[PDB]
């Protein structure tokens, strides 16, 4: 059921076993846990050792270096919830440099409350891939896993299959397994955080993790929000306190703690708003007799002394050192070395600080994109400065945008002078703005804000170019804009213009293909685009190019990103167009749409055509030997430099001319297709040749705009009978024995004729064939033959066309005289 | 009209401003 | 020198008469 | 001859051409010219004037806006010397926004002794393209001609050719001449600066330009050295002083001019060294009586008072005026916008500087490469300073690599802190060198020397990596070199191996194709190439790639750049094999060298073998119908700053857990050609097709490395009257007149027989033709007849080969019997 | 042995160091 | 802390006793 024994808290192991023991009597950890430096250990010294009592972990678990240590199936095998009150460094579980460990083994683990999980420098760790982190963290993304076996090797992951669940990471699914032999629990949806039993059934509503019996309060292992008399609830009822975020105790507890922090060396422990809390918060004092701390009537704030006076932050847990101060007795240093925005944290430790005794110094910070996080901070005292007396000390932010929003934040800055460098995302304006509101605008000197470093990668230039004239046509456009001058026109070195085809429609600003305009004489400057791509969305802008000036505030002037489109045109040729031969009378077509639609394609068009069969072939005698008839790109660094340097050169001569001279004195068958890809052609003749016209074609009532037509050959499937002679042979003989043969032609054969063989044979003779072409078919009016023997002959007649050899007819008798 | 003048401009405005004159040059 | 009182400052016309006989 | 008229030292015109007239009665100015404003003027207004007594201006000439004016060939129709004594911001001839003007016309100008030539904005000028500046100027690339109508448009140039020599500019000959009637006057080499007549011979030695009469000091128009009672004179005699560097006075005009100084408003004059001079150098003063500055017995400066304590130097004019100064008081502003590099001159008039005053400045001087022009500058007292208390404020210097040579050079800063920025090829390790020497060492604060914009783009690593072990293979080269690591070894990122074809040996530091490597773990890093092309030199060396660290000096390693180059291998197939038959046992080759040869071809190969006749040809009846014989790229930005921050995370992370672990308690025919791309073959037979193998072979006597052969067949000419019939035709006529007809065949023919012609005709009959194949040859040993009329007959015999028609034999006569 | 110890090494230098006596922990 | 006197600094054997038993 719920937690028995004891509650031990937090405890260090070190260097051997010895006292790791205490911990055998106690189900839950009331701090922090950390098992590091293990050196003299060996494998077979922990199998003799387990904890199965532990069932939750309030602050975080520390591994470090623990020899002889392969899996924690062993030690913890009924831990379920690390609650993450206090972290490690942003992370709720650190494993780093377990050598001589395998595989994790946490087969009980269901869910991490607060923070993250880093694991880094086990060579022989696997089953890192076979986990599914996003069942257990609401943020995934925040952990570090790297330098493992699963990456710099390909160990072997095997989950049993036959039952571990899969489910899909990225793209693809995977079975996921603790263990060679324990597989990943997973829940049903349904039941989102409360846990599953055995055969899958949503727990009680105030459950975590795992339950014996569904619908139970009495029955978890986890209790989700609070813990009392083996029950989980809601809240504490009276006369009980919520005590650490995690149980309910009386009165008694807290004053004996209080009472033992006053009688000893501490966390003199108070009680607040129906919690016993370690110190109460700003405007609250405990009274003498009871711990309830009542407000002042006057102006207290909660001071943290800063050790050294200057504490530097770098991750939750040191931001957590400051929680619920207001007045800081020192300097804070943000230093995040980041990459992942830790900003809803820093929020919610920080921002209720008002006011900071000494400097504000924000450093090398790669992730902090807004320092609004603190909500409250308004004054700078700035008593002990950073080196160089500086009081805001901005320096080296890859990232850092806006500073606050001085729509409504105030600030104010007592002493100390400006500082920024480094800070490519942050703006000029931001800087001016704050040393306006603060009010140090006389206190800053040159080069304590640097120009060169602070914007150079932000898009800020503060002044509108406006398009004046554009102009669209088939893969050219023309731009126009209003003209621009900075006081010195002979500033202005021309224009940068930047256009990217964009198929959708947010573009960030700053592929963009650069191109360079001369400056306008002294008629818009305008300018004319080059071969674009038709029927495509693209992004234009225009951004200046002025000679840098130390003086002052530099210059600036760009456009607002617009968005053109470019007309349609002609479609390309369709590709890849075949034809087959199904039937003797059909063709079906099959071919792609094109690969420059150039629009959208409405239509397409196909175009039927047949073909005369060649006269060559009728005009030739094929009896004759040799009768094989046919069967059918950037700028270089140096240029530019070289042309602002000709530019400023020319404008130095100018002056120093203008200095010296003045002197101030005192038809074919066809169809339309509709969104079909094949085609299928009836009505064709049958074994006859058929070129097919194909066009892709998008514009049908108001005109057609397309291109030329593939061009292909199909030709139809023949006759089966075609080639077969109808008409019975006729057979005449003249005085003389000579005997002529007449027969029906097969008037439509596959294509044409070319020849005809005839074969006769006296009964129990040899067969004698006999070959007839066009020009003798049509001279003789089919067979004539001279000097035959007597007796009783029979003739066979048959074809030959394009398609092949046709069948024979039947064999008629005959007998000539014998004189 | 007061503006900023540089150059070519500059000139125009000193032979627009005098020239009945003539251009001051110390002996 | 002129150009530091025209092109970077500025100037009105009673100046001008400076540069004039 | 030489100068008449008074000296006229030089004026200024302006507004208007009524104080032009007091140049008519002189022939040299003493000064400076300058043609400049002038608005209310007509082209008319300049014809009715001209200037033909002027001859050499000592100073410069100046033209700036004078409306009106097309050419000066009327205005100095005899100037041919400027000396540029006195420049015009470094510029010996200036010619600005010369509107209305067309061509130059300056036809007899001849030498400019020191300056150059800035010629800008002139719409309508020509003639520019047709002028050579190197026969007058010395350095010709200082000459700054833009902005006109030569390059903006094409203006047509019409050198008289009918005789304007041709001079070579970059790789062309083009006719030079000033107008489109005055060829521009060219002397010969010999001449090299003394000039030449009419028909081009040298003048006297110490002439200059131009002269009368050759090899005479009187006759001569522009003394080169001195002049002097109109003789040219390499120095003034006794008791002339050398004047102004051009001419000799005596005693009396000197003194003249000092007490005229002395009793007006000034130049001061005096005497030293036979020389009048203004001011007397350092060390010396003036004596009462007589002009010549004696020694003085004491350490005295020439102090040059500096106005506002703050000169800005930025021409070789603003500069002069420093000439001979040691003490200045006041502050240095070197500032040169310029691109051409001005060391020599700068060299020569400062240098002689030994301390300043107050502080000294070098601001975007884009040409400076090395400050060691202050020759004698050694202390820099600093009493007025630099906003911000600095005496050495260098900034965004493009080009700037050396301050001085510390090996002999001394310095000293008395106060005022440094300053360096955007010195981008200017190391720290110069600058540090400078705090050393200086003494200012505990002086400067931190961001006073900025790192990441010194010497960014300088390598200067001063740590050395050796290559241990280079190996070479066919498209391989395998590296290796010491491993590297700095005190943090976490620091090392890895190596950047860049590698570039290096057809010769001088290649800089600093194409070059980027390659990176993952550092080594803790067996040499090393590195292995793929793909190389053979028989090519290449360079490498090896940067180390760490992490940027801002407590310290950044850090430093790189391996000096070597050769080498990958070994030779097999060539390529030579390209374009043709072949060409020209005779009947003679065919050509032609060929190019193989488009890699991989090396030096040593030799190639060809190879010859003959194709057999094809069988199949001689088993055919061609006879029959149908007998037509054939007749024969880098890396994305902000990933580097990806791993870059990745890495430091890592690192951050272990500092950490460190920091809260531990706690501190207290055979074939063939042969071999010789460096030939062609050559022929000899001893063919007549058609005889011939498959020519062609081998690009490298090495001969090491065993044949070298890849296959091209294929090519060519086909001989045919012989003479190889298909002619051999022997007589022989006849035999049997009992029943049966003709049979036997003739010897062509034994050696143009390939083979295929069929033979046989004609016999009766003595007024018809011709009757015959066709006897191989087969029939064979079988009838020639022709056979049958049945023949009676009459007498003549026979022609021909035959017919692979070349054609053969020529027909002599006719015989045969008769047959009548019965 | 006097040299800058960083990451692991660091960690071999401790146990080399010390380690029959065990790291220190404060109670 | 121990990693500002060991990896930036410079340890000698005698205080790296202040982390051990």
């Amino acid at each position: 059921h719920l937690y028995p024994g004891e509650v031990c808290p937090g405890m260090d192991i070190r260097n051997n076993l010895t006292r790791l023991h205490e911990l055998e009597n106690c189900s839950v950890i009331e701090g922090h846990l950390q098992i590091l430096l293990m050196f003299k250990t060996r494998p077979e010294d922990f199998r003799d050792l387990s904890f199965p009592k532990l069932i939750m972990i309030t602050d975080y678990l520390l591994l470090f270096r623990v020899y002889g240590l392969e899996s924690l199936k062993d030690l913890f095998p009924n831990l379920t919830v690390i609650r993450g009150s206090r972290l490690f460094f942003n992370y709720a579980l650190v494993i780093f440099e377990m050598v001589h460990l395998k595989e994790l083994g946490l087969y009980n683990l269901m869910n991490i409350t607060r923070g993250s999980v880093r694991i880094e420098k086990n060579n022989e760790l696997c089953y890192l891939a076979t986990i599914d982190w996003s069942r257990i963290l609401d943020s995934v993304e925040d952990n570090y896993i790297v330098l493992n076996k699963d990456d710099n090797e390909e160990c072997g992951d095997v989950c049993p299959g036959t039952n571990c669940p899969a489910t899909v990471i990225n793209g693809q699914f995977v079975e996921r397994c603790w263990t060679h032999s324990h597989c990943q629990k997973v829940c049903p949806t349904i039941c989102k955080s409360h846990g599953c039993t055995a055969e899958g059934l949503c727990c009680h509503k105030e459950c975590l993790g795992n339950c014996s019996e569904p619908d139970d309060p009495t029955k978890c292992v986890a209790c989700r929000n609070f813990y009392l008399d083996g029950q989980c609830v809601e809240t504490c009822p009276p006369p009980y306190y919520h005590f650490q975020d995690w149980r309910c105790v009386n009165f008694s507890f807290c004053q004996d703690l209080h009472f033992k922090c006053r009688n000893s060396r501490c966390h003199q422990y108070v009680i607040h708003n129906n919690k016993c809390i370690p110190e109460c918060p700003s405007g609250y004092t405990m009274n003498s007799s009871n711990l309830m701390c009542t407000p002042c009537l006057g102006p207290c704030p909660k001071v943290c002394q800063i050790l050294e006076g200057e504490k530097t932050i770098d991750s939750v847990t040191s931001a957590q050192e400051l929680r619920g101060c207001t007045v800081i007795n020192g300097s804070l240093i943000i230093n995040i070395r980041g990459g992942n925005n830790l900003a809803a944290e820093l929020e919610a430790n920080l921002g209720l600080i008002e006011e900071i005794s000494g400097f504000l110094k924000i450093r090398r910070s790669y992730a902090l994109v807004s320092l609004s996080f603190f909500r409250k901070l308004h004054l700078i005292r700035g008593e002990t400065l950073e080196i160089g007396n500086y009081s805001f000390y901005a320096l080296d932010n890859q990232n850092l945008r806006q500073l606050w929003d001085w729509s409504k934040h105030n600030l104010t800055i007592t002493q100390g002078k400006l500082f920024f460098h480094y800070n490519p995302k942050l703006c000029l304006s931001e800087i001016h703005k704050m040393e306006e509101v603060s009010g140090t605008k006389g206190r800053q000197e040159r080069n304590d804000i640097a120009l060169k470093t602070n914007g150079d990668q932000a898009s800020c230039e503060n002044e509108l170019l406006k398009f004046s004239f554009i102009r669209t046509s088939f893969d050219k456009i023309l731009l126009r804009w209003e003209p621009y001058w900075p006081p010195d026109f002979r500033d202005l070195l021309g224009f940068m213009l930047f256009y990217k085809e964009a198929p959708y429609q947010n573009v960030t600003e700053f592929s963009w293909t650069v191109v360079d305009i001369d400056p306008p004489q002294r008629s818009h400057p305008g300018w004319l685009m080059r071969g674009l791509k038709p029927w495509t969305q693209y992004a234009i802008f225009v951004k200046t190019l002025v000679t840098f000036s130390d003086e002052r505030r530099t210059y600036g002037a760009k456009s607002d990103i617009i968005y053109v489109q470019t007309d349609a045109t002609n479609p390309s040729v369709p590709l890849d167009p075949i034809s087959v031969s199904n039937s003797s009378s059909q063709i079906i077509l099959k071919w792609k749409p094109p690969s420059d639609p150039n629009g959208n394609i409405t239509h397409y068009l196909v175009y039927w055509e047949r073909q005369a069969e060649d006269s060559e072939l009728f005009e030739l005698d094929y009896c004759l030997k040799g009768l094989k008839l046919p069967s059918r790109c950037p700028k270089t660094d140096s240029q530019i430099l070289k042309e602002l340097e000709e530019s400023s050169f020319r404008k130095t001569f100018e002056d120093y001319l203008h200095n010296v001279v003045f002197v101030p004195r005192p038809h074919r068958p066809f169809e339309k297709v509709v969104n079909k890809e094949s085609l299928v052609i009836s009505g064709l003749r049958h074994f006859t040749g058929y070129r097919i016209e194909l066009q892709a074609c998008n514009q049908d009532s108001p005109d057609e705009r397309c291109s030329v037509a593939a061009y292909v050959s199909a030709r139809t499937m023949p006759e089966a009978k075609a080639d077969d002679i109808v008409g019975p042979v006729t057979h005449e003989i003249f005085e003389n024995n000579v005997v002529h043969l007449m027969w029906q032609e097969p008037k439509e054969p596959n294509g044409l004729i070319v020849l005809y063989e005839v074969s006769y044979r006296r009964y129990g003779d040899e067969e004698l064939h006999l070959c007839v072409s066009r020009k003798h078919f049509a001279l003789e009016r089919g067979c004539r033959l001279r000097g035959l023997s007597p007796g009783n002959y029979s003739v066979r007649v048959r074809a030959t066309s394009l398609a092949g050899n046709g069948s024979w007819t039947e064999p008629t008798y005959f007998y000539v005289t014998d004189y | 009209v007061n503006q900023h003048l540089c150059g070519s401009h500059l000139v125009e405005a000193l032979y627009r401003v005098c020239g009945e004159r003539g251009f001051f040059y110390t002996p | 020198g002129i150009v530091e009182q025209c092109c970077t400052s500025i100037c009105s016309l009673y100046q001008l008469e400076n540069y004039c006989n």
